[PDB]
């Protein structure tokens, strides 16, 4: 076998409990970001906290992006191709800032007669893109970590 | 090319007939009184000024320089004058007969002349009386006044011009207005001539920031078109317009606006005009609005959904007038965590004798998350209660053998269970300190048959089961369809982590198992095989990032009903610089998989009939330092054909920048001889520089001008 | 000639 069941939690010890904070904190990636924290056992403070110790973890801007990935031979789009971007930082209290970033493709089939339904479809999609930012972002931690102790080293 | 500029620039330093004085004066002599000979030499925070005479007042700090030569300092212009002069304490240099150019020493591709050039340093502007524009020795343009922006302060008046030549308008000249409103609005109006139709559209541009967001608006407005008249003589009137409007903001926090509208004249419009917001690539305009209110716990929205249909093939079209959605949520009842989704909608319809619709749906979900640190399991249950008046049906139901109903209730209970595990391993074969990770998924959904037939379908398309999409609970995107479900779902992804703990790799695969067919009643679906239990959906996804400039990506997925890969799309990256790039991709979706998803003429017409098998190759390199060419390449590898092609050359220089553009398209099929057809377009954009802060070298811009735009891949 | 560029508050 050589494997074994994961031994260290998927967020750092050292980052159990910290601050979130965002430009928009009732926004969807910020919800995406709540509830992903929360789903690895993180305790969250708010912005406003007497707290100096703790960790911080900072969303700045998202992007999304719906291009044309795909035409038909009278050059009508066959897929739409969507890009949703997320920057990010990790400051920790007594050292630098560690930027991350987040970065999810989607793509779908256009149909012009049931528009309605496809722009359904693409709120569908998107709400799921936030999701996988989320756990992107949160997979990005025990590198902040290891940076974090390189440093010190 | 910055540095290269910066190289020609002066750069500023932190007492005494006479010689060096001090703002600095050196000179051969100087009688001091005011000061007035030979090699005047004078510099200082903006200026340097020579000439073989000069005077200066001491107490004002004004000063003349008569038959000199000046440079800026810190800033790139330069020039001459028959008499230059310092007034209002340093505030303006003026020049009588005078010059000015951004150019460096000695290299004059361009200068302005005139009667009197007025630098003001607090204003950012030269003014010129009597102003001559000259490329080389020559003269190209004359004007009784001219400004010229000497830094980055906004101002109103007319930009550069543009021009192309398109196989569609032929010649075309944009002539852009800016107009400098407030600081956070603006407008601007620009003439676009195009000689085929003989006459000026009006291209209206506006744009604001606001407590409630930022937005942009768009007018385009062309009175009468001799190539419309010609093919639609049956009209009022040749009118062509596009109006746009794009709004989004969150204010206070909690309310969040945004709109995303477009209407335009005509079906024809967007392969007629190129434009800065639809496409040649589009079917339809999306007119939406909507309001929100959300907070940590709750939200709210109400919106509007309507869209203008350009092909004649079907012309229904269905909005939502309005959709309201709420969401309500409560964490820690007990040991479960809870939800709440609501909706309200009415459907109309452009066709007067279309079904038309109200629908509620009302959505109470309660789940038990439970967690280590090698695995999770998540159950969910929920109802999915929904309510449907419905209302014009007496044509559908003259039609049609199965009728809808004038009153419809639905209620489901949908239960839920997905569990994951994690493992690690060392690894010593590929580097020391390298680690695996392997995360096994198994998910089982159960919602019960409900017959939907009943129910016209305003709102459901059939989703695409990518590796995410394997672990939805939906089938349909909407409310109009909801499968029965009976199915377990597995996957398996693996990563790879470096020794900095990063992940390097990884790659997915997984199945949907369904025990029994995932029906709704109304299935009509035209796959290849009778198949509806079993293995029958497969999807894989892979991601290697191979180096900080090296990336690729893969995705397949596989359907047992259609024989063959569905859709499949792969991509290798190669990226340095924001101008230093190579990608290769690739995008396939079979002809069965067009059957099955897309209207029954898909599968009959030839121009949708083969489904998509596209090689794609995009490039961006810098040539000397001062050089930039960017290209793509689109071809259709079941036709052997070309989609899309484009070549942008851009040569870039401190004084100015030129860029050529070619694009080559599809842009709509003949009827008369089932042939694609084609636009050509050349376009050319020249550009002063040095005057402002812009040293770009104007890839990134010439990569999204195409049909199939540039994403970055890493 | 004019100079376009980004919105800011006042």
């Amino acid at each position: 076998c050589g494997w074994h069941l994961r031994d260290t939690t998927q967020v750092p010890s050292t980052m159990k409990v910290m601050i979130l904070d965002s430009g928009d904190p009732n926004g969807p990636l910020s919800r995406a970001v709540r509830n992903q924290l929360r789903l690895n056992g993180v305790e969250l403070l708010d912005k406003e906290t007497t707290r100096k110790d703790v960790p911080s973890l900072r969303l700045g801007k998202v992007s999304i992006a719906k291009d044309t990935a795909s035409v038909f031979r009278n050059g009508q789009t066959a897929e739409y191709q969507m890009i949703m971007t997320v920057n990010a930082t990790v400051l920790i209290p007594g050292r630098d800032i560690y930027p991350i970033s987040a970065k999810v493709f989607r793509s779908f089939f256009d149909n012009p007669q049931m528009a309605l339904a496809k722009d359904n479809e693409q709120d569908m999609i998107v709400k799921e893109m936030y999701d996988r930012a989320a756990e992107q972002l949160i997979r990005k931690l025990p590198s902040i970590r290891a940076a974090d102790i390189r440093s010190d080293e | 090319l910055a540095s290269q500029c910066m190289l020609g620039v002066p750069s500023y330093r932190p007492t005494i007939v006479f010689v060096d004085i001090m703002s600095r004066l050196q000179a051969d002599e100087v009688q001091l009184h005011t000061v007035d000979l030979g090699n005047v030499h004078y510099d200082d925070n903006q200026v340097i000024l020579k000439g073989p005479k000069g005077w200066a007042n001491l107490n004002t700090k004004d000063t003349n320089v008569w038959e000199g030569d000046y440079q800026m300092v810190g800033r790139q212009g330069r020039g001459k004058a028959d008499l230059m002069k310092q007034r209002g304490e340093n505030r303006y240099t003026i020049l009588d007969n005078g010059s000015f150019t951004s150019c460096l020493p000695g290299s004059d591709t361009w200068s302005v002349v005139g009667s009197e050039i007025i630098h003001d340093r607090e204003e950012q502007v030269a003014e010129i009386w009597n102003a001559r524009f000259k490329v080389g020795p020559v003269p190209i343009f004359y004007s009784p006044y001219l400004q010229l922006p000497v830094g980055d302060k906004r101002r109103s008046g007319f930009l550069i011009p543009n021009a192309k030549y398109t196989t569609t308008n032929y010649f075309e000249f944009y002539l852009p207005y800016y107009w400098n409103i407030a600081p956070n609005m603006d407008a601007t109006i620009t003439p676009h001539y195009m000689h085929r139709r003989g006459n000026i559209m009006w291209e209206n541009e506006f744009r604001y920031l606001s407590q409630a967001g930022a937005g942009l608006m768009e007018l385009d407005y062309l009175p009468s078109d001799k190539v419309y008249e010609d093919e639609h003589p049956n009209d009022d009137s040749s009118r062509r317009w596009l109006f746009y409007w794009n709004h989004s903001g969150v204010m206070d926090q909690v309310w969040r606006f945004n709109v995303d509208y477009t209407k335009v004249s005509d079906p024809s419009y967007f392969n007629d005009f190129d434009n800065k917001y639809g496409s040649s690539t589009d079917g339809y305009a999306t007119q939406k609005f909507s309001v929100g209110y959300a907070v940590q716990n709750f939200n709210a929205t109400v919106s509007t959904k309507q869209f203008q249909v350009f092909s004649e093939q079907n012309t229904s079209s269905y909005s939502a007038e309005p959709q309201l959605d709420v969401n309500y949520y409560q964490n820690d009842v007990g040991p479960f965590d809870t939800r709440i989704y609501g909706q309200a909608v009415h459907f109309v319809n452009t066709r007067d004798d279309m079904p038309e619709a109200t629908r509620v749906h009302l959505e109470p979900t309660i789940n038990l998350p439970l967690s280590n640190n090698w695995g999770s399991i998540n159950t969910e249950a929920k109802l999915l209660a929904t309510h449907y008046q419905q209302t014009n049906l007496d044509w559908y139901n003259s039609r049609n053998t199965t009728k809808l109903d004038e009153s419809v209730n639905r209620v489901m209970p949908q239960f839920k269970v997905d569990g994951k595990m994690v493992f690690e391993r060392d690894m010593e074969m590929l580097a020391p300190g390298y680690t695996q990770t392997l995360e096994p998924r198994a998910q089982y959904l159960y919602v019960p048959y409900r017959d939907q037939s009943d129910i016209y379908n305003y709102d459901s398309s059939l989703l695409q089961s990518d590796y995410s999409g394997l672990f939805r609970d939906r089938t349909y995107g909407g409310l109009d369809r909801i499968a029965s479900a009976n199915q377990v779902t597995t996957g398996v992804t693996s990563r790879i982590y470096d020794d900095a703990a990063v992940e390097r790799f990884n790659i997915s695969v997984g199945q949907i198992y369904y025990f029994t067919e995932s029906r709704t009643g109304d299935d009509n679906i035209t796959w290849e095989n009778d198949d509806k239990t079993g293995s029958l959906v497969w999807a894989g996804d892979t991601y290697w990032r191979i180096s900080e400039r090296w990336g690729l990506r893969g995705g397949i997925q596989y359907d047992t009903r259609l024989d063959n890969v569905a859709t499949s799309n792969s991509s290798i990256e190669y990226r340095r610089d924001e101008d230093r790039l190579v990608q290769l991709n690739y995008r396939y979706a079979s002809p069965e998989y067009i059957q099955a998803t897309l209207p029954k003429y898909y599968s009959t017409a030839e121009q949708y009939k083969n489904g998509i098998s596209q090689v794609g190759a995009v490039a961006s390199w810098p040539i000397a330092d001062r050089w930039s060419i960017v290209g793509a390449y689109y071809y259709d590898t079941n036709a052997n054909k070309q989609a899309d092609s484009m070549l942008g050359v851009q040569y870039s220089s401190c004084c100015y920048a030129i860029r050529v553009g070619y694009e080559r398209k599809l842009n709509g099929w003949d009827n008369d001889k089932q042939h694609a057809v084609y636009d050509n377009a050349i376009g050319f954009n020249i550009e002063l520089r040095g005057l402002s802060s812009n040293y770009g070298l104007g890839t990134q811009e010439m990569l999204r001008s195409n049909i199939l735009p540039y994403q970055n891949t890493l | 000639c004019g100079l376009k560029g980004p919105l800011y508050f006042p």
